[PDB]
């Protein structure tokens, strides 16, 4: 999978 | 020992993936490595040589290697290592960025003469052949899963201040150690900052947020690996290769082909053609030490 990826809150 | 080694693309739109393997044969003394880089490859190429010199220079202040000191060598190559992040975190405030906001993992496999030591972070995986049987090396830095690194990364980034969310902390990096990843570390407020500007959360949001320590971090695992005269090969190799292919079987696969041919390069080929054959999502990178045997 991409390691990565825009945050995101619970 | 013999090496062999490969490191290819794959499926992926770019290569982040890379491998170093350095020796000096008056010493007895080898290093392997493989890097699994994130968001770019700045990072990836800042570790090619800095980490080296780093660890090498770590481990010759005080001929420290075959000491038996333990304890002494697990210091070195851990204050290496985060010696090696403040400079790179560094290079890339001031080198960088504007964008630039790359990691990269590692795990670092040192031999000298009849001791080894392994110095990993991330989700790059070792293991051994050892009179036919099976031995993992290392254990993964992930921020969800049952291992022992498990659920102790995930308390350590909960009281660190972080959160995770589809198994990434703050919803957005899936390894728990590496080096690099700024926004994780010295940049963690500013981060919160940036996601209000981008719409990812609300203002009120931030405010309940409070960082305490850093939630990726650099801190190796580090592990003493014997050797003995019935270790038959040793394998480095990125996630690329892992998540396709059991480590029970891909130690049976290279323990034939080494007996077909007993040539390690062209095991190590075959093996990556083979992760590639399961239709392997990442790049792959191999690092095989053939100590041969029988
Ligand atoms: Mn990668
Ligand atoms: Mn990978």
């Amino acid at each position: 999978r991409k390691t990565v990826a825009k945050p995101k809150g619970p | 020992m013999r090496w062999g080694y490969t490191s290819v693309q794959g499926f992926r739109d770019e290569m982040e993936d890379d491998i170093v393997i350095r020796s000096d044969a008056v010493d007895s003394f080898s290093y392997a490595a493989v890097f699994d880089g994130h968001a770019g490859s700045s990072s990836v190429k800042f570790l090619r040589e800095e980490l080296y010199k780093e660890c090498v220079g770590a481990l010759q202040a005080g001929s420290l290697l075959n000491g038996g000191d333990f304890a002494a060598i697990k210091e070195a190559l851990i204050k290496a290592f985060e010696s090696v992040d403040r400079n790179l975190l560094k290079w890339l405030e001031a080198n960088g960025d504007e964008e630039d906001e790359s990691g990269s993992t590692a795990t670092v496999m040192i031999i000298r003469n009849d001791v080894s030591f392994i110095a990993h972070i991330g989700e790059s995986c070792a293991v051994l052949s050892r009179s036919g049987q099976i031995e993992e090396l290392t254990d993964y830095h992930r921020p969800y899963g049952s291992s022992r690194a498990a659920i102790q990364e995930v308390k350590r980034v909960k009281e660190a201040g972080g959160w995770i969310v589809n198994g990434r902390i703050c919803g957005d990096i899936a390894v728990s150690r590496a080096f690099g990843d700024i926004r994780f570390k010295t940049k963690k407020n500013d981060m919160l900052k940036k996601g209000v500007d981008e719409g990812r959360w609300s203002e009120k949001f931030v405010s309940r947020i409070e960082f305490k320590g850093d939630m990726v971090v650099a801190t190796p695992d580090i592990f003493q690996v014997p050797l003995t005269s019935d270790v038959e090969f040793i394998i480095l190799a990125s996630d690329g290769l892992w998540d396709y292919m059991k480590s029970s079987d891909v130690v049976s696969y290279v323990r034939d082909q080494l007996r077909k041919h007993g040539n390690v390069q062209l095991a190590c080929e075959s093996l990556a053609q083979v992760a590639l054959d399961r239709r392997s999502q990442d790049n792959i990178s191999i690092i095989i030490a053939d100590l041969g045997r029988t």
